[PDB]
Protein backbone atom coordinates (compact mmCIF):
# COMPACT_ATOMS: atom_id res chain seq x y z
CA UNK A 1 0.00 0.00 0.00
CA UNK A 2 2.23 2.80 -1.28
CA UNK A 3 0.65 6.08 -0.02
CA UNK A 4 0.42 3.79 3.63
CA UNK A 5 4.03 3.39 3.26
CA UNK A 6 4.64 6.72 2.65
CA UNK A 7 2.30 7.76 5.26
CA UNK A 8 4.56 5.46 7.36
CA UNK A 9 7.78 6.99 5.98
CA UNK A 10 6.46 10.65 6.77
CA UNK A 11 4.90 9.36 10.69
CA UNK A 12 7.57 6.79 11.78
CA UNK A 13 10.15 9.44 11.08
CA UNK A 14 8.63 11.33 14.19
CA UNK A 15 8.84 9.01 16.61
CA UNK A 16 12.08 8.03 19.09
CA UNK A 17 12.55 4.87 16.90
CA UNK A 18 15.93 4.21 18.51
CA UNK A 19 15.27 3.64 22.28
CA UNK A 20 13.38 0.60 21.80
CA UNK A 21 14.34 -1.60 19.06
CA UNK A 22 12.81 -2.16 15.78
CA UNK A 23 11.73 -5.08 14.29
CA UNK A 24 8.50 -5.46 11.99
CA UNK A 25 5.45 -8.16 11.05
CA UNK A 26 3.41 -8.66 8.63
CA UNK A 27 1.42 -10.86 10.84
CA UNK A 28 -1.52 -9.58 13.08
CA UNK A 29 1.03 -10.79 15.61
CA UNK A 30 4.45 -9.95 15.37
CA UNK A 31 7.13 -12.30 16.13
CA UNK A 32 9.78 -10.98 18.38
CA UNK A 33 13.09 -12.23 19.45
CA UNK A 34 15.28 -11.21 21.93
CA UNK A 35 18.59 -12.58 24.28
CA UNK A 36 18.85 -12.86 27.65
CA UNK A 37 21.31 -14.41 30.07
CA UNK A 38 21.05 -15.06 33.79
CA UNK A 39 24.62 -15.21 35.87
CA UNK A 40 29.80 -12.12 34.01
CA UNK A 41 33.25 -13.70 33.16
CA UNK A 42 35.31 -16.73 31.81
CA UNK A 43 34.07 -19.93 30.28
CA UNK A 44 30.44 -21.06 30.71
CA UNK A 45 31.28 -24.48 29.92
CA UNK A 46 30.39 -27.32 32.23
CA UNK A 47 34.34 -28.39 32.66
CA UNK A 48 35.01 -24.95 34.00
CA UNK A 49 31.93 -25.29 36.41
CA UNK A 50 32.96 -28.64 37.32
CA UNK A 51 36.74 -27.58 38.16
CA UNK A 52 35.05 -24.73 40.05
CA UNK A 53 33.31 -26.66 41.87
CA UNK A 54 36.04 -29.08 42.77
CA UNK A 55 37.74 -26.21 43.51
CA UNK A 56 36.72 -24.28 46.41
CA UNK A 57 34.31 -21.61 47.00
CA UNK A 58 36.84 -19.25 48.42
CA UNK A 59 35.23 -19.04 52.15
CA UNK A 60 36.78 -17.29 54.50
CA UNK A 61 37.82 -20.02 56.39
CA UNK A 62 39.33 -21.93 53.72
CA UNK A 63 40.95 -18.84 51.61
CA UNK A 64 44.01 -19.66 53.94
CA UNK A 65 44.16 -22.82 53.48
CA UNK A 66 45.40 -21.92 49.92
CA UNK A 67 49.09 -22.06 48.43
CA UNK A 68 51.24 -21.07 45.75
CA UNK A 69 49.37 -23.04 42.41
CA UNK A 70 45.90 -23.78 44.08
CA UNK A 71 42.76 -22.81 42.30
CA UNK A 72 40.15 -20.96 43.13
CA UNK A 73 36.90 -19.35 42.69
CA UNK A 74 34.11 -16.52 43.52
CA UNK A 75 31.34 -15.45 42.65
CA UNK A 76 32.27 -17.32 39.23
CA UNK A 77 35.51 -15.94 38.40
CA UNK A 78 38.51 -18.74 38.98
CA UNK A 79 41.61 -17.09 39.97
CA UNK A 80 45.28 -19.12 40.36
CA UNK A 81 47.20 -18.41 43.92
CA UNK A 82 50.68 -16.46 43.33
CA UNK A 83 52.78 -17.56 46.27
CA UNK A 84 51.35 -19.68 49.38
CA UNK A 85 48.25 -18.52 51.96
CA UNK A 86 47.07 -15.72 49.66
CA UNK A 87 45.27 -12.99 51.81
CA UNK A 88 47.70 -13.47 54.92
CA UNK A 89 48.53 -10.00 54.84
CA UNK A 90 45.04 -8.72 53.95
CA UNK A 91 43.07 -7.78 57.27
CA UNK A 92 40.34 -6.60 54.97
CA UNK A 93 36.95 -8.20 56.53
CA UNK A 94 34.87 -7.88 53.46
CA UNK A 95 35.98 -11.14 51.34
CA UNK A 96 35.01 -9.34 47.94
CA UNK A 97 36.79 -7.03 48.66
CA UNK A 98 40.01 -8.71 49.59
CA UNK A 99 39.92 -10.49 46.64
CA UNK A 100 40.10 -7.24 44.84
CA UNK A 101 43.29 -6.30 46.84
CA UNK A 102 44.89 -9.47 46.41
CA UNK A 103 44.59 -9.53 42.58
CA UNK A 104 46.33 -6.17 42.40
CA UNK A 105 49.30 -6.89 44.85
CA UNK A 106 49.63 -10.51 42.94
CA UNK A 107 48.86 -12.47 45.74
CA UNK A 108 46.04 -14.09 43.33
CA UNK A 109 45.48 -14.25 39.57
CA UNK A 110 42.81 -13.91 37.65
CA UNK A 111 42.94 -17.53 35.74
CA UNK A 112 42.09 -18.35 32.11
CA UNK A 113 40.94 -21.88 31.49
CA UNK A 114 42.36 -21.39 27.86
CA UNK A 115 44.62 -24.57 26.94
CA UNK A 116 45.96 -26.62 24.43
CA UNK A 117 44.02 -28.00 21.27
CA UNK A 118 45.48 -31.53 22.82
CA UNK A 119 44.63 -30.94 26.29
CA UNK A 120 40.61 -30.66 24.75
CA UNK A 121 40.67 -33.23 22.13
CA UNK A 122 42.38 -36.31 24.01
CA UNK A 123 40.28 -35.91 26.92
CA UNK A 124 37.61 -35.40 24.87
CA UNK A 125 36.66 -32.46 27.20
CA UNK A 126 33.42 -30.62 27.71
CA UNK A 127 32.19 -27.41 25.69
CA UNK A 128 31.28 -23.73 26.46
CA UNK A 129 27.93 -23.75 27.35
CA UNK A 130 26.28 -20.57 25.59
CA UNK A 131 25.96 -17.48 27.99
CA UNK A 132 22.63 -15.85 25.88
CA UNK A 133 19.91 -17.96 25.01
CA UNK A 134 17.82 -16.61 22.13
CA UNK A 135 14.29 -16.25 23.27
CA UNK A 136 10.65 -15.40 20.99
CA UNK A 137 7.29 -14.62 21.92
CA UNK A 138 4.45 -13.08 19.81
CA UNK A 139 1.94 -10.39 21.01
CA UNK A 140 -0.67 -8.79 19.40
CA UNK A 141 -0.73 -5.53 17.07
CA UNK A 142 -2.69 -3.45 18.53
CA UNK A 143 -3.98 0.28 17.52
CA UNK A 144 -5.18 3.97 17.75
CA UNK A 145 -7.50 5.52 15.46
CA UNK A 146 -8.16 9.28 14.81
CA UNK A 147 -11.62 11.49 13.60
CA UNK A 148 -9.73 14.79 13.54
CA UNK A 149 -9.10 15.70 9.98
CA UNK A 150 -12.11 17.72 10.28
CA UNK A 151 -13.93 19.12 7.31
CA UNK A 152 -17.30 20.67 6.11
CA UNK A 153 -16.96 24.70 6.76
CA UNK A 154 -13.28 23.15 7.59
CA UNK A 155 -13.60 21.97 3.94
CA UNK A 156 -13.72 25.45 3.39
CA UNK A 157 -11.58 26.52 5.16
CA UNK A 158 -8.75 23.78 3.85
CA UNK A 159 -9.95 24.68 0.45
CA UNK A 160 -8.94 28.70 1.14
CA UNK A 161 -5.89 26.94 2.30
CA UNK A 162 -6.25 24.50 -1.04
CA UNK A 163 -2.78 25.00 -1.74
CA UNK A 164 -1.38 23.14 0.94
CA UNK A 165 -4.46 21.66 2.74
CA UNK A 166 -4.50 17.94 1.30
CA UNK A 167 -1.01 17.00 2.22
CA UNK A 168 -0.75 19.48 5.13
CA UNK A 169 -4.01 18.13 6.45
CA UNK A 170 -2.81 14.21 6.14
CA UNK A 171 0.79 15.00 7.59
CA UNK A 172 -0.37 16.99 10.09
CA UNK A 173 -3.21 14.24 11.17
CA UNK A 174 0.40 11.70 10.99
CA UNK A 175 1.71 13.63 13.23
CA UNK A 176 -0.47 13.86 16.17
CA UNK A 177 -0.61 10.41 15.69
CA UNK A 178 2.95 9.80 15.89
CA UNK A 179 2.89 12.35 18.78
CA UNK A 180 0.42 9.94 20.66
CA UNK A 181 2.65 6.55 19.65
CA UNK A 182 5.94 8.25 20.79
CA UNK A 183 4.19 8.80 24.13
CA UNK A 184 2.32 5.01 24.15
CA UNK A 185 6.39 4.07 24.16
CA UNK A 186 7.17 6.08 26.41
CA UNK A 187 5.12 4.71 28.88
CA UNK A 188 5.73 1.25 28.23
CA UNK A 189 9.91 1.95 28.33
CA UNK A 190 8.83 3.45 31.40
CA UNK A 191 7.12 0.86 32.97
CA UNK A 192 9.73 -2.29 32.13
CA UNK A 193 12.55 -0.58 33.18
CA UNK A 194 14.12 -1.23 36.59
CA UNK A 195 14.22 1.10 38.90
CA UNK A 196 17.69 1.45 39.55
CA UNK A 197 18.69 0.88 42.97
CA UNK A 198 21.89 1.34 44.71
CA UNK A 199 22.01 0.49 49.37
CA UNK A 200 18.64 0.88 49.24
CA UNK A 201 17.83 2.99 46.06
CA UNK A 202 20.30 4.95 44.18
CA UNK A 203 22.04 5.97 48.12
CA UNK A 204 19.78 5.17 50.19
CA UNK A 205 16.83 6.58 48.46
CA UNK A 206 15.61 8.26 45.14
CA UNK A 207 17.58 11.13 44.15
CA UNK A 208 16.14 14.29 45.39
CA UNK A 209 17.33 17.23 44.52
CA UNK A 210 14.44 19.12 46.36
CA UNK A 211 14.89 22.49 48.01
CA UNK A 212 15.28 20.61 51.50
CA UNK A 213 17.65 18.39 49.89
CA UNK A 214 20.48 19.58 47.38
CA UNK A 215 19.22 22.30 44.91
CA UNK A 216 22.51 22.20 43.95
CA UNK A 217 23.85 23.00 40.60
CA UNK A 218 21.74 19.24 38.95
CA UNK A 219 25.18 17.87 39.11
CA UNK A 220 24.38 15.46 41.87
CA UNK A 221 21.94 13.94 38.91
CA UNK A 222 24.20 13.94 36.20
CA UNK A 223 26.33 11.77 38.44
CA UNK A 224 23.43 9.69 39.74
CA UNK A 225 22.79 8.97 35.68
CA UNK A 226 26.54 8.42 34.65
CA UNK A 227 26.39 5.64 37.76
CA UNK A 228 22.69 4.30 35.93
CA UNK A 229 25.19 3.63 32.59
CA UNK A 230 27.97 2.10 34.93
CA UNK A 231 24.63 -0.87 35.98
CA UNK A 232 23.68 -0.86 32.73
CA UNK A 233 27.49 -2.16 32.06
CA UNK A 234 27.40 -4.52 34.99
CA UNK A 235 24.29 -6.14 34.70
CA UNK A 236 24.59 -6.65 30.59
CA UNK A 237 27.04 -6.84 27.73
CA UNK A 238 26.00 -3.05 26.56
CA UNK A 239 27.25 0.87 27.28
CA UNK A 240 24.04 2.40 27.54
CA UNK A 241 22.81 3.68 24.30
CA UNK A 242 19.77 6.50 24.67
CA UNK A 243 18.98 8.44 27.57
CA UNK A 244 15.78 9.76 27.91
CA UNK A 245 14.69 11.99 30.67
CA UNK A 246 11.69 15.11 31.41
CA UNK A 247 12.49 18.67 31.31
CA UNK A 248 12.66 18.94 35.43
CA UNK A 249 14.27 15.48 35.58
CA UNK A 250 17.33 16.22 33.25
CA UNK A 251 16.68 17.63 30.08
CA UNK A 252 16.45 20.98 31.46
CA UNK A 253 18.11 19.86 34.76
CA UNK A 254 21.37 18.52 33.88
CA UNK A 255 21.48 21.90 31.56
CA UNK A 256 24.06 23.20 33.76
CA UNK A 257 27.08 22.14 31.53
CA UNK A 258 26.05 18.40 31.37
CA UNK A 259 23.95 18.53 28.79
CA UNK A 260 24.24 19.88 25.16
CA UNK A 261 21.24 21.47 22.65
CA UNK A 262 22.07 19.44 19.97
CA UNK A 263 25.19 21.87 18.74
CA UNK A 264 25.17 19.46 15.83
CA UNK A 265 22.39 17.84 14.03
CA UNK A 266 23.60 14.97 11.91
CA UNK A 267 26.41 12.81 13.78
CA UNK A 268 25.24 10.28 16.43
CA UNK A 269 21.97 12.01 16.80
CA UNK A 270 18.80 11.43 15.65
CA UNK A 271 16.45 14.78 14.24
CA UNK A 272 13.91 13.40 16.85
CA UNK A 273 16.37 13.99 19.99
CA UNK A 274 16.54 17.05 21.52
CA UNK A 275 19.92 16.93 22.39
CA UNK A 276 22.64 14.34 24.11
CA UNK A 277 24.25 14.44 27.07
CA UNK A 278 27.92 15.26 27.96
CA UNK A 279 28.42 11.31 28.69
CA UNK A 280 26.92 10.63 25.43
CA UNK A 281 23.39 8.98 24.70
CA UNK A 282 21.03 10.98 22.55
CA UNK A 283 19.00 12.31 24.83
CA UNK A 284 15.00 12.69 24.55
CA UNK A 285 12.20 14.07 26.21
CA UNK A 286 8.77 12.68 27.00
CA UNK A 287 7.13 15.95 28.42
CA UNK A 288 4.31 14.11 29.39
CA UNK A 289 4.69 11.77 32.10
CA UNK A 290 4.23 12.97 35.68
CA UNK A 291 6.73 11.34 37.43
CA UNK A 292 10.02 13.45 35.86
CA UNK A 293 12.03 10.59 35.77
CA UNK A 294 15.02 9.79 34.08
CA UNK A 295 15.63 6.52 31.96
CA UNK A 296 19.22 5.18 30.62
CA UNK A 297 19.32 2.15 28.72
CA UNK A 298 20.29 -0.05 25.51
CA UNK A 299 19.25 -0.83 22.29
CA UNK A 300 21.46 -3.38 20.03
CA UNK A 301 21.57 -5.18 16.88
CA UNK A 302 23.41 -8.21 14.90
CA UNK A 303 23.51 -6.92 11.61
CA UNK A 304 20.28 -5.19 10.43
CA UNK A 305 18.26 -7.04 13.58
CA UNK A 306 17.35 -5.10 16.70
CA UNK A 307 17.63 -8.15 18.58
CA UNK A 308 18.71 -6.48 22.33
CA UNK A 309 16.12 -3.97 23.88
CA UNK A 310 13.87 -3.48 27.00
CA UNK A 311 10.92 -2.70 24.42
CA UNK A 312 10.29 -3.52 20.92
CA UNK A 313 8.60 -2.00 18.33
CA UNK A 314 7.22 -3.90 15.23
CA UNK A 315 4.55 -1.68 12.59
CA UNK A 316 2.22 -3.71 10.40
CA UNK A 317 1.39 -2.75 6.90
CA UNK A 318 -0.10 -4.35 4.18
CA UNK A 319 -1.35 4.72 8.47
CA UNK A 320 -4.41 4.28 6.51
CA UNK A 321 -6.29 7.49 5.61
CA UNK A 322 -10.52 7.42 5.30
CA UNK A 323 -12.29 10.05 4.23
CA UNK A 324 -16.12 9.90 5.27
CA UNK A 325 -18.75 12.51 4.47
CA UNK A 326 -20.85 11.97 7.43
CA UNK A 327 -23.69 14.11 6.81
CA UNK A 328 -21.92 17.17 5.64
CA UNK A 329 -18.68 16.45 6.41
CA UNK A 330 -15.59 14.69 4.54
CA UNK A 331 -13.64 14.37 7.56
CA UNK A 332 -10.30 12.01 7.72
CA UNK A 333 -9.75 9.09 9.74
CA UNK A 334 -6.39 7.91 10.52
CA UNK A 335 -5.46 4.55 11.53
CA UNK A 336 -2.03 3.03 12.84
CA UNK A 337 -1.14 -0.41 14.28
CA UNK A 338 1.81 -2.30 15.78
CA UNK A 339 3.07 -4.50 18.06
CA UNK A 340 4.96 -2.89 20.97
CA UNK A 341 6.25 -5.09 23.87
CA UNK A 342 8.80 -6.14 26.28
CA UNK A 343 10.95 -9.85 26.17
CA UNK A 344 8.43 -12.04 28.53
CA UNK A 345 11.34 -14.26 29.33
CA UNK A 346 12.46 -11.65 31.72
CA UNK A 347 9.73 -12.64 33.67
CA UNK A 348 9.65 -16.48 33.20
CA UNK A 349 11.69 -19.31 34.03
CA UNK A 350 11.28 -21.10 30.66
CA UNK A 351 9.48 -21.56 28.47
CA UNK A 352 6.19 -23.10 30.34
CA UNK A 353 6.17 -19.84 31.96
CA UNK A 354 6.73 -17.59 29.15
CA UNK A 355 3.99 -19.50 27.30
CA UNK A 356 1.43 -18.11 29.90
CA UNK A 357 2.30 -14.82 29.73
CA UNK A 358 2.00 -11.73 26.92
CA UNK A 359 5.24 -9.38 26.66
CA UNK A 360 2.67 -6.85 25.88
CA UNK A 361 1.18 -7.33 29.16
CA UNK A 362 2.83 -4.54 31.25
CA UNK A 363 1.52 -5.59 34.67
CA UNK A 364 3.68 -8.37 34.45
CA UNK A 365 6.94 -6.83 32.62
CA UNK A 366 6.71 -4.03 35.11
CA UNK A 367 10.78 -3.00 36.06
CA UNK A 368 11.51 -5.94 34.73
CA UNK A 369 13.58 -5.01 31.39
CA UNK A 370 17.21 -5.37 32.54
CA UNK A 371 18.61 -3.52 29.85
CA UNK A 372 17.65 -0.22 31.13
CA UNK A 373 17.05 1.68 34.46
CA UNK A 374 14.61 4.04 35.61
CA UNK A 375 15.66 7.15 38.36
CA UNK A 376 12.56 8.87 40.29
CA UNK A 377 13.71 12.38 40.74
CA UNK A 378 12.45 14.34 43.16
CA UNK A 379 12.46 17.98 42.31
CA UNK A 380 12.34 21.59 43.56
CA UNK A 381 9.36 22.56 42.16
CA UNK B 1 -19.32 -49.97 -2.31
CA UNK B 2 -19.64 -46.50 -2.09
CA UNK B 3 -17.68 -46.36 0.63
CA UNK B 4 -14.34 -47.77 -0.79
CA UNK B 5 -12.41 -50.85 0.01
CA UNK B 6 -9.93 -49.83 -2.75
CA UNK B 7 -11.11 -53.56 -3.80
CA UNK B 8 -9.24 -53.13 -7.12
CA UNK B 9 -6.31 -53.32 -4.19
CA UNK B 10 -7.59 -56.77 -2.46
CA UNK B 11 -8.29 -57.81 -6.29
CA UNK B 12 -4.69 -58.05 -7.18
CA UNK B 13 -3.76 -59.46 -3.69
CA UNK B 14 -2.88 -56.15 -2.15
CA UNK B 15 -1.08 -54.22 -4.56
CA UNK B 16 -1.64 -51.66 -2.40
CA UNK B 17 -3.40 -50.97 0.80
CA UNK B 18 -3.51 -47.29 1.09
CA UNK B 19 -4.59 -46.91 4.31
CA UNK B 20 -4.20 -43.11 4.51
CA UNK B 21 -7.50 -41.25 3.46
CA UNK B 22 -11.18 -41.36 3.05
CA UNK B 23 -12.75 -44.59 2.13
CA UNK B 24 -15.96 -43.04 0.19
CA UNK B 25 -18.90 -41.42 0.18
CA UNK B 26 -21.60 -42.59 2.65
CA UNK B 27 -25.12 -42.39 1.14
CA UNK B 28 -23.38 -40.53 -2.00
CA UNK B 29 -23.74 -37.39 0.24
CA UNK B 30 -20.88 -37.84 3.28
CA UNK B 31 -17.05 -38.36 2.21
CA UNK B 32 -16.11 -41.40 5.10
CA UNK B 33 -12.46 -41.75 6.54
CA UNK B 34 -11.57 -43.89 9.32
CA UNK B 35 -10.16 -43.22 12.46
CA UNK B 36 -7.41 -45.84 12.46
CA UNK B 37 -7.02 -45.35 16.56
CA UNK B 38 -10.74 -45.13 17.37
CA UNK B 39 -10.66 -45.76 21.17
CA UNK B 40 -13.66 -47.31 21.58
CA UNK B 41 -16.26 -47.39 18.70
CA UNK B 42 -18.06 -43.90 17.34
CA UNK B 43 -18.78 -41.81 14.64
CA UNK B 44 -18.67 -37.83 13.71
CA UNK B 45 -20.13 -35.95 11.46
CA UNK B 46 -18.97 -32.84 9.99
CA UNK B 47 -19.38 -30.10 7.93
CA UNK B 48 -16.47 -28.17 5.26
CA UNK B 49 -17.75 -25.40 2.78
CA UNK B 50 -15.50 -24.55 -0.02
CA UNK B 51 -14.04 -21.74 1.43
CA UNK B 52 -10.64 -22.18 3.36
CA UNK B 53 -12.84 -19.88 6.06
CA UNK B 54 -15.66 -22.31 6.48
CA UNK B 55 -14.12 -25.14 7.75
CA UNK B 56 -14.56 -25.29 11.42
CA UNK B 57 -11.40 -26.55 11.43
CA UNK B 58 -7.95 -25.41 10.68
CA UNK B 59 -4.57 -27.22 9.88
CA UNK B 60 -1.97 -25.17 8.57
CA UNK B 61 1.34 -26.96 7.32
CA UNK B 62 3.94 -24.54 7.95
CA UNK B 63 7.37 -26.79 7.32
CA UNK B 64 6.11 -30.40 6.85
CA UNK B 65 7.72 -33.38 6.66
CA UNK B 66 11.33 -31.76 6.68
CA UNK B 67 14.30 -34.54 7.09
CA UNK B 68 16.89 -34.29 9.66
CA UNK B 69 19.92 -36.70 8.95
CA UNK B 70 23.12 -36.97 11.34
CA UNK B 71 25.43 -39.87 12.74
CA UNK B 72 26.42 -40.93 16.06
CA UNK B 73 30.21 -41.39 16.44
CA UNK B 74 29.47 -43.70 19.72
CA UNK B 75 28.67 -46.81 17.27
CA UNK B 76 28.87 -44.78 13.77
CA UNK B 77 25.23 -45.09 13.52
CA UNK B 78 22.98 -43.21 11.32
CA UNK B 79 20.82 -40.59 12.43
CA UNK B 80 17.70 -39.78 10.16
CA UNK B 81 14.30 -38.99 11.24
CA UNK B 82 10.66 -36.12 10.53
CA UNK B 83 9.48 -32.70 11.84
CA UNK B 84 6.66 -30.22 10.97
CA UNK B 85 5.35 -27.42 12.42
CA UNK B 86 1.92 -27.27 11.55
CA UNK B 87 -0.31 -25.89 14.05
CA UNK B 88 -4.25 -26.25 14.40
CA UNK B 89 -7.74 -24.20 15.04
CA UNK B 90 -11.18 -23.89 15.28
CA UNK B 91 -13.91 -21.64 14.84
CA UNK B 92 -13.84 -20.06 18.06
CA UNK B 93 -17.94 -20.40 19.07
CA UNK B 94 -16.93 -19.07 22.19
CA UNK B 95 -9.04 -25.42 23.40
CA UNK B 96 -10.81 -24.66 26.71
CA UNK B 97 -13.39 -23.48 24.08
CA UNK B 98 -13.72 -25.90 22.10
CA UNK B 99 -14.59 -28.89 24.23
CA UNK B 100 -17.37 -29.94 23.24
CA UNK B 101 -19.10 -26.51 21.82
CA UNK B 102 -18.43 -26.71 18.03
CA UNK B 103 -21.19 -26.85 16.10
CA UNK B 104 -19.16 -28.08 12.67
CA UNK B 105 -19.12 -31.10 14.33
CA UNK B 106 -21.05 -34.05 16.01
CA UNK B 107 -19.91 -37.37 17.57
CA UNK B 108 -21.92 -40.30 18.85
CA UNK B 109 -21.03 -42.99 20.43
CA UNK B 110 -21.52 -46.69 18.97
CA UNK B 111 -22.58 -49.78 21.08
CA UNK B 112 -23.84 -53.46 20.14
CA UNK B 113 -21.44 -53.51 17.08
CA UNK C 1 67.72 -4.99 22.04
CA UNK C 2 65.54 -7.21 20.02
CA UNK C 3 64.09 -10.36 21.82
CA UNK C 4 62.30 -13.10 20.63
CA UNK C 5 60.53 -15.94 22.60
CA UNK C 6 57.85 -19.15 21.54
CA UNK C 7 54.63 -19.41 23.02
CA UNK C 8 51.68 -22.20 22.64
CA UNK C 9 48.57 -21.11 20.65
CA UNK C 10 46.04 -21.89 23.21
CA UNK C 11 42.35 -22.55 22.20
CA UNK C 12 38.87 -22.02 23.36
CA UNK C 13 35.56 -24.18 21.90
CA UNK C 14 32.40 -23.09 22.30
CA UNK C 15 29.53 -25.57 21.51
CA UNK C 16 26.56 -22.86 21.76
CA UNK C 17 24.64 -22.84 18.19
CA UNK C 18 21.92 -24.96 19.39
CA UNK C 19 19.45 -26.02 16.73
CA UNK C 20 17.00 -28.77 16.94
CA UNK C 21 13.30 -27.08 18.38
CA UNK C 22 15.59 -24.33 18.51
CA UNK C 23 16.38 -24.96 14.68
CA UNK C 24 12.42 -24.61 14.35
CA UNK C 25 12.59 -21.72 15.88
CA UNK C 26 15.84 -20.29 13.73
CA UNK C 27 13.76 -21.26 10.56
CA UNK C 28 10.46 -19.72 11.73
CA UNK C 29 13.56 -16.33 12.14
CA UNK C 30 14.78 -18.42 8.91
CA UNK C 31 14.95 -14.63 7.16
CA UNK C 32 18.06 -13.77 9.60
CA UNK C 33 18.97 -16.59 11.50
CA UNK C 34 21.60 -18.65 9.45
CA UNK C 35 24.17 -15.51 9.77
CA UNK C 36 22.30 -13.94 12.68
CA UNK C 37 23.18 -16.86 14.65
CA UNK C 38 26.78 -17.04 13.36
CA UNK C 39 27.64 -13.55 13.69
CA UNK C 40 25.64 -13.85 17.45
CA UNK C 41 28.31 -17.22 18.07
CA UNK C 42 30.89 -15.10 16.58
CA UNK C 43 30.43 -12.06 19.09
CA UNK C 44 30.28 -14.30 22.50
CA UNK C 45 33.47 -15.70 21.36
CA UNK C 46 34.70 -12.41 20.66
CA UNK C 47 33.62 -11.49 24.02
CA UNK C 48 35.50 -14.15 25.95
CA UNK C 49 39.12 -13.33 23.94
CA UNK C 50 38.65 -10.44 24.62
CA UNK C 51 38.20 -10.81 28.19
CA UNK C 52 40.99 -13.33 28.02
CA UNK C 53 43.44 -10.38 27.10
Amino acid sequence: RPNLVALTRATTKLIYSDIVATQRTNQPVAAFYGIKYLNGATYAGEAGYVDREQITELTEESKLTLNKGDLFKYNNIVYKVLEDTPFATIEESDLELALQIAIVLLKVRLFSDAASTSKFESSDSEIADARFQINKWQTAVKSRKLKTGITVELAQDLEANGFDAPNFLEDLLATEMADEINKDILQSLITVSKRYKVTGITDSGFIDLSYASAPEAGRSLYRMVCEMVSHIQKESTYTATFCVASARAAAILAASGWLKHKPEDDKYLSQNAYGFLANGLPLYCDTNSPLDYVIVGVVENIGEKEIVGSIFYAPYTEFKVVVDPESLQPSIGLLVRYALSANPYTVAKDEKEARIIDGGDMDKMAGRSDLSVLLGVKLPK
Amino acid sequence: GISYAAQGLATGFSTDTTKSVFAGVLGGKYRVYIDQYAKQDYFTVGYKGPNEMDAGIYYAPYVALTPLRGSDPKNFQPVMGFKTRYGIGINPFAILNSLGKNAYFRRVYVKGI
